[PDB]
């Protein structure tokens, strides 16, 4: 005289080889990096749905008012605090830092703590900067 | 009908593994139209009820051949789920046929 | 918590006043600007003919203008034919500023002294050097 | 065809000296609605019939100024060879154009 039922639902979704690098595009998050130092109020939280992959998108302004080419900087680093440190990609192409969030990542986050980015480029001279120090909320 | 927890759990047992892709559907017979051969394929935890794979995969398409058909397969050795590819994809030559993303689900 | 120092900008002065003649004819400006934070208080100026940001619809585009106050102690300058002063700049999101007319309450009370600047938003032209 | 050797020596008395830029073509005359100012270019030695910039080169570009075509030139002010580069650049502020490579060849 009761029964509870339900049901299944399967999807696929392939793009064939085609011999690339794939189209990976997630993120919409864009910071700014000035090398000369930035109302300085209060700095934004940079908000990262947890989960997700976001891209983080660095742009290197030179130090007076102007962008500047990823040049000199031959290894970047992210080094949200105290979680993690992973070598970021310097793109030629779209002239930015970029690094992307992964699964493996957010093993080590916890949903809610205000972590701290902080960005070092280091040139051909061997000199470490620090570049950027925002803060992130993984909510 | 089923709770979330209810679900979850039971998710928690498939842990498909290997996947082979076939010509026609296997459903009525998941042995026949082997195109392809076992590849391994990584599932995630059960989230409201659906698990989805962290990476693609590239499964090793034979040449001459026309994959439109799908279908999992555990480390038991015996296939939990059948699908199509949503297109008839034919292979002349021998090509690298990739999936993006699988998922296996309950919510209706 | 002063409201006279609640906005913070970057001033651009002409610390090296030059400001020439050459010899073709052109004017030559101070080639030394330096650019320096200073503090206070930015706030839309209405009266009348006055326009805050007020767009323009020209017979060729659509141009914009404002025009806003500012209050504050320091003691910006403006272009001046008999001490060759060459006025200053002022920076509200990056577009240059222009301070036109000044109002000086620089000694009548103790403790509210300040001065009054009329700043201008500069208008885009094409930039060719002298 | 012609010889390579021959074709190395052909190209040994070139030697462009100077680059300048122009906002027009200056096929009919490259003397004509210069742009920048002569900024020094150095070539390579002959090889493979074909010469190649050494070092890069930037052109400092006044501001309010478009380029479009350049021009090379020798010690005694006679315009060896003439070209267009990618495409127009409208350098608003007073900006830099940097020239990557110049490779004159003779090798069809």
């Amino acid at each position: 005289e009761l029964t509870v039922e339900a049901g299944s639902r399967v999807s696929l979704s392939g793009y064939v080889s085609d011999g690339g690098t794939s189209d990976v595009f997630t993120i919409c998050r864009l910071l700014d990096a000035p090398m000369n130092g930035k109302s300085n109020n209060c700095n934004e939280i940079v908000k990262i749905p947890f989960d997700s992959s976001c891209l983080l998108g660095v742009k290197l302004y030179n130090c007076e008012n102007k962008r500047v080419n990823v040049n000199s900087v031959e290894a970047a680093f992210i080094t949200i605090d105290t979680a993690f440190q992973s070598p970021m990609t310097v793109n030629k192409e779209s002239n930015r830092l970029e690094y992307i969030f992964s699964q493996n990542d957010y093993k080590v986050l916890v949903k809610g703590k205000v972590y701290d980015m902080i960005v070092n480029v280091v040139d051909e001279s061997g000199n470490h900067s620090t570049i950027l120090k925002q803060k992130v909320r993984f909510n | 009908t089923l709770t979330i927890d209810g679900k979850n759990k039971i998710l928690a047992t498939l842990t498909p593994t290997t996947i082979v892709l076939h010509n026609v559907d296997p459903t009525a017979d998941p042995t026949a139209n082997k195109v392809t051969q076992p590849v391994a394929i990584f599932f995630s935890e059960p989230n409201n009820g659906l698990i989805a794979s962290e990476d693609t995969v590239n499964i090793t398409v034979p040449a001459s051949a026309t994959v439109s058909h799908f279908s999992l397969w555990d480390d038991n050795s015996k296939c939990v789920a059948t699908g199509a590819l949503s297109s008839p994809q034919f292979f002349a030559e021998e090509g690298i046929y990739v999936i993006s993303s699988v998922s296996i689900d309950l919510n209706k | 918590m002063r409201l006279l120092n609640r906005h913070s900008f970057v001033v651009k002065r002409k610390v090296s006043e030059d400001g020439h003649y050459n010899e073709d004819g052109d004017w030559v400006a101070s080639q030394d600007v330096v650019s320096i934070n200073c503090k206070g208080n930015i706030q839309p100026y209405i009266k009348g003919s006055v326009k805050n940001g007020t767009q323009i619809v020209l017979p060729e585009g659509i141009r914009l203008t404002d025009t806003r106050i500012l209050f504050t102690v320091a003691e910006l300058r403006t272009s001046d034919d008999v001490d060759w002063t060459e006025a200053d700049i002022v920076m509200i999101k990056g577009h240059e500023y222009e301070v036109f007319m000044t109002m000086d309450w620089s000694e009548q009370l103790a403790h509210t002294s300040h001065y009054e600047y009329i700043i201008i938003r500069r208008d885009k032209m094409n930039a060719v050097r002298n």
